[PDB]
C-alpha cells in the first residue's frame, strides 16, 4: 500500500507526466481520478482483499509464456500450469 | 532453492523420475522397463503373501500350496497373479530385450551387459519358483535344469550333487530353492538400480537412433502419465489371465504330486522356455546341447561386436527390418517346436531354426548392414 | 456461468483439499452403486444356478 | 479343482467394467498432457 | 559429499612427516604406554566408577535381601 | 522454547490455513471411514448400508 | 480398485476358513480330587477346572 | 496354579496376582479371568461353550 | 584421471571407503558402525544357510533346527555364529548408541533419526528370529510381544489376531515369522545405506565434537585398517561365544519344544531385552506398561532436543560425564532386575530404576548442562 502511495505520488511530479495523466484519463476512465481518491481505493486494501484478488486472477489460471535466448532450462509449459495452483491448499 | 532439487533422497528420486530429460521421442516400446519394474514389485508383493503361508517340505509343499488356494481368504488371486505375473515378467522381458535388438540400445554396452545378467537371473529365479509347489513339472525340471551343470568336465557331476544335497533331488533340494528363490529378486532389484544408475549416464535412446538432445522433455509430467497408462494395459493383461483363464499358460501335469519313479509322456516347458529347450535338444549331444542353450542366452553379449552398421537403429534400415523379424519369427518356430515331441518333420525343422537363430545374429544381419552402408555410399 | 462443469469446478474443484474431499465422498459412493449393480447383473446373467437362488428350497 | 470358480469370474466382470471406465480416462488424461507436445508448432529463423 | 581441497581455510602451519618404513610401530611401547593408560584412568576414574559401585552396592543389598525374605524363624 | 513463532504475522498465518487444514481433516477422516468400512459412523449414512434392515 | 486388492492382501493374514468355529469339550467333575486345578485343551487355550 | 499371595493363581510373565474366584489383585492385568459360558448336565459332568 | 574416481560404481566406494575424508582423530569407539555393518552380513550369510534347511512348520521345525546341528555338515557353527552374532549385534548397537549419546552425534538429526528406527527394527527382526526354533521361550516369546499390540485401544485385540493368523499363536503365526524374519534384514540393510547416505553429507562428529576440518585423514588407509583390526577382535568376541560357551547368553528352555498350556515358572527375556522388560513390568497398569517401553527407546528421538550444552562432546563437561555413566549403570541395573522374579527388594528398586532412567534424560542431564554453561559463564 504505501510503495503504491510513494509510486504514485513520486510520478505526478512534473508538468509532463500529470499533463500525460490528465489526457490519459480521459481516455481511459473519461474522468481525472484524483489523488484522494486513489488514497481511499488503496487504504481499503487488506490481506483479504489481496488473497481474494490474487486468487481470482492467478490461482489456477493458464499463463502466456514468452522466452528468448538461451531457453533450455525454461520449465516445460505443463509445469508451469501446475505451478498455478497448490497441491496442499 | 527447491526442496526436491536437494534434499540427499529426494535428489535420487527428481534426477531419475521427475527432472530427467528424456526424448520427445519415445514409443510404447519403451514402456516395458517401467512395466519389468511393475513385474518385479508384484512378484515380490504377492511372492511375500505366498510365503506366509508355504512349507518347503516335500511331505506337505504340495499341500501348502492348495490350502493358500481353498482355504486362505484370496489365497487364490495371489497364488495365480503370482504365476501369471510371472510369464507377464516374461513377455514384457522379450518384448524389453528385442526392442533394445532393434533400436540398437545394446551400444550402451554397460546397461545392456547388465540386461543380460538380468535375463539369466530372473530365468533362474523363475525355475526355482516352479519348483516350489512339488507337482511332476516341478520334480523333472529340477532335475534336468540342474543337471546341466553335470555337462562340465571333471567336475559337473559333483557339482550336481552339491546343488541338490545329496545322489538325487530330495527334501534337502526343496528347503534351499525356497531359500534361493525369495532371495533372488531382492538382488534382482539391487541390479536394476545398477542397471538404472548405466543408463542415466546417456539417458534414453529412441525409435531414430539419432542424438535427442536437441528436443528433450521432462520425465514429469509426460512418462509419468504414459507410464501410468502403460501399467494399467499390464493389469488388463495379468487380469485377463488369473480370472479369465488362470492355467492358460501353466501345465496341467504340475497339478499331479511329484513322482521320481514316472516322468510323464508328454513334457515340455513353461512357454517362455521352449526356444531355448528347442535348441538344446536339437543337438544329439550332451556337451553340445548345453553349449549351444548357453550360447542361446549368452549371445546377445557379441550383438554390440558385431554392429556393422553406420545408423544405431533399424528404423532407416530395410534389410535389417527383414532379418529382425526373420529373426522373431524363427523364435516364434522355435517356441512352437519347443511345443511338440521328438518326432519326424519336427526333428530336422527344429533343427534348421536352432542353425538360423545363430546364422541370423552372427552373420545375416552383420552382412546386412555391409550392404546398407554400400548402398548409402558409406 | 449457467454451466454445470463451471460450478463444480467453482464449488469443489478449485482447492486441491474440496477437490480430495470430492473425490473421497465420491469413492464411497461409488463402492456403493457400482458393487449393486455389478452384483445384479452377475446375478441375473446367471438365473437360477447359485446357492442365494436354491436358497428357499431347504427351509427356516 | 476350483472353488474359486464363480468369485473369479464375478471379480471378471468387476474387472472388465472397471478398465471399460478407467482405460479411456487415463487415456484422456495423457492425451491431456501430451497436447502441449502433439500441437506444438516449430519455426526455424536462422540469420541473414 | 565433502572433498579435499574444498574443506576448510588454513594458513601458516607446518606438518613434518616420516615414513613409515623410517620409523617403529612400538617406538617406546612400555616406557611411554603405561605412564599413559595410568594418567587417562586417574583423569576418568572419579566419573565412571561412582555409578558402578553405586549399582555393586544395590546388588549386593538386594540379593542378600530377598535371600534373607524367604526366611521365616518365630511362627 | 519456541518464542520465535509467536506475533501477529503468525496469527494471521495461522488463520490463513485453517479452513484448509480443517478440510484436510474432513478428507482424511471419511478415508479412514471409508478404507475400513467404519460401521460406527456408516450406519448413520443414509444409503451406503451393506447390512440389511 | 486399490481398496479391493488392497483389503483381499490384509484378508488373507487374517484367520482363514481352516480354522474358524471351534467346539464345546465334556471334563467329568469328580476325576478332580477337593483342592485341585486340572489343566485341560480347548480352543487351543488352556481351561481351567 | 497355586501361586502367588492369594492363594489362587499366578501368572509369572509381569507378576500377576490372582485369587480362587479369577480376580486380579496385583500386577499389570486390566481385568479378571474370562468366565466362560457353561451348565452341569446333572451333576456328574460339566459342558462348556 | 582416475578409473578410482569417474567410473560410475567405483565413485560410490570411493566417496565413501577411500577418499573419504575422516578426523584425524576419532577412537575405538568410533568403530561400532563397520562391526555393525560386519554383523549385518554374518546374520545374512548364516541366516541364509540355516533357512536352507529349516522348515516352517509346527510339527517340525523344532527337528529341523536339532537337524542342522547334529546331521548337517557343520550345521553346530553355522547355527551358534548366527545365535551368538545376534547377541553381538546388540553389545554393538548399545556400544554404537552410547557413543551417540556421550560425544553429541545426535545432533546429525537424519542421521540419529534413521539409527533409531534401525534399532526398532533389529528388535523386531530378532524377536521372530528367536521364535522360529519353537522352544517354549519363542511360543511366549511370540504371545507376549505380539500382545502388546492388544493394548491399543478398540482395535488393539483385533490387530494382535490378525498377526497371529487366528486366536492364538499356531500354524499361521510360525511360517509368516519365517517370511517377515527373511525379508527384513534386507530392508534393515537398505535403511543402513540410507543412514550412512545421511552422514557424508556432514562427515564424521570426533571425541571433542569440535568441527576437524582442519585436520582431516583419507579413510584409506587409515580407518580401513584401524576397521580390519576391530573386525578380527569381533571375530574373538564371536567365536570365543560359539566354541567355549555357545549357550551362555541363550536360555535352557528354548531346548524344550513349545507347548500352549504351560508357561515356564522362571521366563525371561534373552538379555538384551531385559531393561526394557524391566521397565514395564515396573508399571502395574496395562496401558501405561506398554507406553512405557515404547517411550524407553523412542525416547532417543527426543535427546536432540534436550540438548543444553554450548558444547556438542561431554568430554569438556563433568557433570554430564557422571550423569551418563549413572545412566549406564542404571541401565545395567535394570538389566539385572529384568533376570530376577517379580518379588520384595526387585519391585521397588526396579521401579525406582525406571523412574532415574526418565529422569536422567528428561531432567537431569538437560539441567547438568545449563549449570556447566553458567561456570563457563556461557
Ligand atoms: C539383455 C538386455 C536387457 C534386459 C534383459 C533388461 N534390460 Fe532394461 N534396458 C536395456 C537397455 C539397452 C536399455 C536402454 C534402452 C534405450 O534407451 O533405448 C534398458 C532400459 C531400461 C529401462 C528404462 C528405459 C526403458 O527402456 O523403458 C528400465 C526401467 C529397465 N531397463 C529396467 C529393466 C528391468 C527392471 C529389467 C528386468 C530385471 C530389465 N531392464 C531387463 C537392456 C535390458
Ligand atoms: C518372498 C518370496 C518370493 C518372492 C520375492 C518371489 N516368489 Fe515366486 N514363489 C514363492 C513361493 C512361496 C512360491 C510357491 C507358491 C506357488 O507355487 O505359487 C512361488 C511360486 C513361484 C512360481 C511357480 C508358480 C506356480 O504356482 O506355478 C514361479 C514361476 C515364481 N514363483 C516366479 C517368481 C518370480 C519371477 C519372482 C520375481 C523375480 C518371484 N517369483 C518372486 C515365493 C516368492
Ligand atoms: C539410535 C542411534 C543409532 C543406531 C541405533 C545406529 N546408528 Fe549408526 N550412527 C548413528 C550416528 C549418530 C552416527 C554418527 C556418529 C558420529 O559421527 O560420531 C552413526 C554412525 C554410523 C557409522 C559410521 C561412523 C561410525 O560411527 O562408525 C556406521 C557405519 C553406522 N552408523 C552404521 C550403523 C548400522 C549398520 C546400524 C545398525 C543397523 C546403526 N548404525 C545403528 C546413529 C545410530
Ligand atoms: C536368510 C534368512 C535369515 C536372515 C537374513 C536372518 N536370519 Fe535369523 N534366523 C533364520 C532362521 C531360519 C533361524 C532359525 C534357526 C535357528 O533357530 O537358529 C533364525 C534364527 C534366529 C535367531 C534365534 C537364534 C536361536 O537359535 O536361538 C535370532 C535371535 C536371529 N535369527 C536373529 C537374526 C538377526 C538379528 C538377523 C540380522 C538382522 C538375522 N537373524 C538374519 C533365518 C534368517
Ligand atoms: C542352484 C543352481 C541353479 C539355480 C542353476 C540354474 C540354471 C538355470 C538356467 O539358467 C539361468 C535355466 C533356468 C535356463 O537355461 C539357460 C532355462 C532357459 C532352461 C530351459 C529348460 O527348461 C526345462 C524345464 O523347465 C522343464 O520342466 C518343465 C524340463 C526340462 O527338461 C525336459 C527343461 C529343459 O530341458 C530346459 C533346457
Ligand atoms: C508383526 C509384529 C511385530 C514384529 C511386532 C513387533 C514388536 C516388536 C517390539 O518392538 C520392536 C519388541 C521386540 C521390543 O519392544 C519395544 C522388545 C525390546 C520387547 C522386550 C520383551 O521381550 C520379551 C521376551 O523376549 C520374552 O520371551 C523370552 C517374553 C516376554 O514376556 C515375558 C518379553 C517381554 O515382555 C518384553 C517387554
Ligand atoms: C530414462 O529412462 C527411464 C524410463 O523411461 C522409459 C522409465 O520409465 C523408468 C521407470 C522405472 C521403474 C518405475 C522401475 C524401477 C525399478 C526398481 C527396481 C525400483 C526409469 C527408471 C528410467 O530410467
Ligand atoms: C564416515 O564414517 C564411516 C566409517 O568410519 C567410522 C566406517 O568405518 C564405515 C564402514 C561401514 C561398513 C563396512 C558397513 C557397511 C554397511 C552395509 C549395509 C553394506 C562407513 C560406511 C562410514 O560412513
Ligand atoms: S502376561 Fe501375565 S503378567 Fe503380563
Amino acid at each position: 500500500k504505501n510503495l503504491l502511495r510513494n509510486a504514485l505520488v513520486s510520478h505526478l511530479d512534473g508538468t509532463t507526466p500529470v499533463c500525460e495523466d490528465i489526457g490519459r484519463s480521459l481516455l481511459t476512465y473519461g474522468r481525472r481520478i484524483p489523488l484522494a481518491e486513489w488514497e481511499s481505493r488503496i487504504a481499503e486494501v487488506d490481506a483479504r482483499v489481496v488473497r481474494e484478488v490474487c486468487s481470482k486472477y492467478f490461482y489456477d489460471q493458464c499463463p502466456a509464456v514468452a522466452g528468448f535466448g538461451p531457453i533450455e532450462q525454461l520449465p516445460d509449459y505443463n509445469r508451469i500450469r501446475s505451478g498455478m495452483f497448490w497441491l496442499r491448499f | 532453492t527447491n526442496i526436491r532439487k536437494s534434499h540427499p533422497l529426494m535428489k535420487i528420486v527428481n534426477n531419475a523420475f521427475i527432472d530427467l530429460p528424456a526424448p520427445s521421442n519415445i514409443s510404447s516400446w519403451w514402456n516395458f522397463g517401467s512395466l519389468l519394474g511393475i513385474c518385479l514389485i508384484l512378484q515380490i508383493l504377492t511372492g511375500l503373501f505366498l510365503a506366509m503361508h508355504y512349507t518347503s517340505d516335500t511331505t506337505t509343499a504340495f499341500s501348502s500350496v492348495t490350502h493358500i488356494c481353498r482355504d486362505v481368504n484370496y489365497g487364490w488371486i495371489i497364488r495365480y497373479m503370482h504365476a501369471n505375473g510371472a510369464s507377464m515378467f516374461f513377455i514384457c522381458l522379450y518384448m524389453h530385450v528385442g526392442r533394445g535388438l532393434y533400436y540398437g540400445s545394446y551400444t550402451f554396452l554397460e546397461t545392456w551387459n547388465i540386461g543380460v545378467i538380468l535375463l539369466l537371473t530372473v530365468m533362474a529365479t523363475a525355475f526355482m519358483g516352479y519348483v516350489l509347489p512339488w507337482g511332476q513339472m516341478s520334480f523333472w525340471g529340477a532335475t534336468v535344469i540342474t543337471n546341466l551343470l553335470s555337462a562340465i568336465p571333471y567336475i559337473g557331476t559333483n557339482l550336481v550333487e552339491w546343488i541338490w544335497g545329496g545322489f538325487s533331488v530330495d527334501k534337502a533340494t526343496l528347503t534351499r530353492f525356497f531359500a534361493f528363490h525369495f532371495i533372488l529378486p531382492f538382488i534382482i532389484m539391487a541390479i536394476a538400480m545398477v542397471h538404472l544408475l548405466f543408463l542415466h549416464e546417456t539417458g534414453s535412446n529412441n525409435p531414430t537412433g539419432i542424438s535427442s538432445d536437441v528436443d528433450k522433455i521432462p520425465f514429469h509430467p509426460y512418462y509419468t502419465i504414459k507410464d501410468i497408462l502403460g501399467a494399467l494395459l499390464l493389469i488388463l493383461a495379468l487380469m485377463l489371465l488369473v480370472l479369465f483363464a488362470p492355467d492358460l499358460l501353466g501345465d496341467p501335469d504340475n497339478y499331479t504330486p511329484a513322482n521320481p519313479l514316472n516322468t510323464p509322456p508328454h513334457i515340455k516347458p513353461e512357454w517362455y522356455f521352449l526356444f531355448a529347450y528347442a535348441i538344446l535338444r536339437s543337438i544329439p549331444n550332451k556337451l553340445g546341447g548345453v553349449l549351444a542353450l548357453a550360447f542361446s542366452i549368452l549371445i546377445l553379449a557379441l550383438i554390440p561386436l558385431l554392429h556393422t552398421s553406420k545408423q544405431r537403429s533399424m528404423m532407416f534400415r530395410p534389410l535389417s527390418q527383414c532379418l529382425f523379424w526373420a529373426l522373431v519369427a524363427d523364435l516364434l518356430t522355435l517356441t512352437w517346436i519347443g511345443g511338440q515331441p521328438v518326432e519326424h518333420p519336427y526333428i530336422t525343422i527344429g533343427q534348421l531354426a536352432s542353425v538360423l537363430y545363430f546364422l541370423l545374429i552372427l552373420v545375416l544381419m552383420p552382412t546386412a548392414g555391409t550392404i546398407e552402408n554400400k548402398l548409402l555410399k558409406w | 456461468a449457467p454451466t454445470l462443469t463451471a460450478r463444480l469446478y467453482s464449488l469443489l474443484f478449485r482447492r486441491t483439499s474440496t477437490f480430495a474431499l470430492t473425490i473421497v465422498v465420491g469413492a464411497l459412493f461409488f463402492e456403493r452403486a457400482f458393487d449393486q449393480g455389478a452384483d445384479a447383473i452377475y446375478e441375473h446373467i446367471n438365473e437360477g444356478k447359485l446357492w442365494k437362488h436354491i436358497k428357499h428350497k431347504y427351509e427356516n | 479343482a476350483e472353488p474359486e470358480h464363480d468369485h473369479r469370474k464375478r471379480m471378471g466382470l468387476k474387472m472388465l467394467l472397471m478398465m471399460g471406465l478407467l482405460l479411456p480416462l487415463v487415456y484422456a488424461m495423457k492425451r491431456h498432457k501430451w497436447s502441449v507436445l502433439k500441437s506444438r508448432k516449430l519455426a526455424y529463423r536462422p540469420p541473414k | 559429499g565433502r572433498q579435499f581441497g574444498h574443506l576448510t581455510r588454513v594458513r601458516h602451519v607446518i606438518t613434518y612427516s616420516l615414513s613409515p618404513f623410517e620409523q617403529r610401530a612400538f617406538p617406546h611401547y612400555f616406557s611411554k604406554g603405561i605412564p599413559n593408560v595410568l594418567r587417562r584412568t586417574r583423569a576418568c576414574i572419579l566419573r565412571v566408577a561412582p555409578p558402578f559401585v553405586a549399582f555393586y552396592l544395590v546388588y549386593t543389598w538386594g540379593t542378600q535381601e530377598f535371600e534373607k525374605s524367604k526366611r521365616k524363624n518365630p511362627a | 522454547m519456541l518464542t520465535r513463532f509467536l506475533g501477529p504475522r503468525y496469527r494471521q498465518l495461522a488463520r490463513n490455513w485453517v479452513p484448509t487444514a480443517s478440510l484436510w481433516g474432513a478428507v482424511g477422516a471419511v478415508g479412514l471411514v471409508w478404507a475400513t468400512d467404519w460401521r460406527l459412523i456408516l450406519d448413520w449414512v443414509p444409503y451406503i448400508n451393506g447390512k440389511f434392515k | 480398485a486399490a481398496k479391493n486388492v488392497v483389503s483381499q492382501f490384509v484378508s488373507s493374514m487374517s484367520a482363514s476358513a481352516d480354522v474358524l468355529a471351534m467346539s464345546k469339550i465334556e471334563i467329568k467333575l469328580s476325576d478332580i480330587p477337593e483342592g485341585k486345578n486340572m489343566a485341560f485343551k480347548w480352543r487351543g487355550k488352556p481351561l481351567f477346572v | 496354579a497355586n501361586a502367588g499371595d492369594f492363594g489362587g493363581y499366578y501368572c509369572p510373565c509381569h507378576g500377576s496376582h490372582y485369587d480362587a474366584s479369577g480376580r486380579i489383585r496385583k500386577g499389570p492385568a486390566p481385568l479378571n479371568l474370562e468366565v466362560p459360558s457353561y451348565e452341569f448336565t446333572s451333576d456328574d459332568m460339566v459342558i462348556v461353550g
